[PDB]
């Protein structure tokens, strides 16, 4: 029964072990596309500069 | 010699897992019913046999 | 507007896709043990004379077995009902396509 | 033909499509948890079974 609680944290780690790692890269791909626009940015103030 | 045997049998289906390949789709076990005792039955049957 | 909405809806397309890959996946790995608790139950009924009897594991095998197929439709109902969400959120892309030419 | 009547047009088609978007992640959470819950609970029953069998195989001993 020991083996089978053991198994039963083990897969529940698992999952959200899972889930975290899928928020990590949509949090970093909305980190790249944020930073991108600042690069834009520069463009049209030197128009209006 | 009968309960041998089925101990043997039981044994086996014990010893098989789902990792194991002797396996098949056997549909319908459900559905049948075959029974002959109940296991309080059974334990009585042996207490009156010794 | 109608470019940023057509980039979300294009999200949730893959989204749907993904979902419908991983859940056929799912079935698959779910349909072994039922045959394996089928053996099972074919070996009780090997069991003879009055070695042969309604025990718990008997029982609870065939409580196995209806709990198996129990999960294996309701795992086909939500693959079904994936399908329709994706083929629908293609069909907002094709709007969408349209309304922006 | 209608000069104001057009923008709610727009709006129209740019709240369907949200409002059909959420519905679809929304249900792709759900498929998510109801995959984990099924495994656990097959794995939870399939110990159980291990667990029955032993005992029976114990008192088949014993008698």
């Amino acid at each position: 029964e020991r083996v089978n609680d053991l198994a039963f944290w083990k897969s529940e780690i698992t999952h959200e072990l899972d889930e975290m790692i899928g928020e990590t890269n949509a949090l970093t791909d909305i980190k790249r596309r944020l930073e991108r626009g600042l690069i834009e940015t520069e463009g049209p103030l030197q128009v209006s500069r | 010699e009968d309960k041998s045997s089925a101990q043997y049998i039981d044994e086996n289906c014990f010893n098989l897992r789902s990792t194991s390949d002797s396996i098949s789709f056997f549909h319908g076990v459900e559905k049948f019913d075959g029974t002959v005792s109940i296991p309080e039955t059974w334990a009585k049957f042996s207490n009156d046999n010794i | 507007k109608l470019q940023t909405q057509l980039a979300k809806i294009l999200q949730e397309i893959f989204q749907a896709e993904n979902t419908i890959m991983l859940l056929e996946r799912a079935i698959v790995a779910k349909e072994y043990p039922l045959k394996m608790a089928q053996t099972m139950l074919a070996c009780r009924t090997r069991r003879p004379n009055v070695e042969l009897c309604r025990d718990v594991p008997q029982f609870r095998l065939v409580n196995e077995v209806f709990t198996i197929d129990d999960t294996l439709q309701t795992l086909k109902l939500r693959l079904r009902e994936t399908q329709d969400t994706l083929q629908l959120l293609v069909m907002t892309k094709s709007r969408l396509e349209h309304e922006l030419a | 033909y209608t000069p104001r009547d057009w923008d709610r047009s727009n709006d129209l088609q740019i709240r369907n499509a949200e409002a059909s978007r959420l519905w679809a992640s929304r249900l792709t959470g759900d498929s998510l948890r109801i995959m984990q819950d099924k495994d656990q609970l097959i794995h939870q029953m399939q110990e159980g079974t291990s667990r029955n069998l032993g005992q029976r195989l114990s008192d088949l001993g014993f008698w």
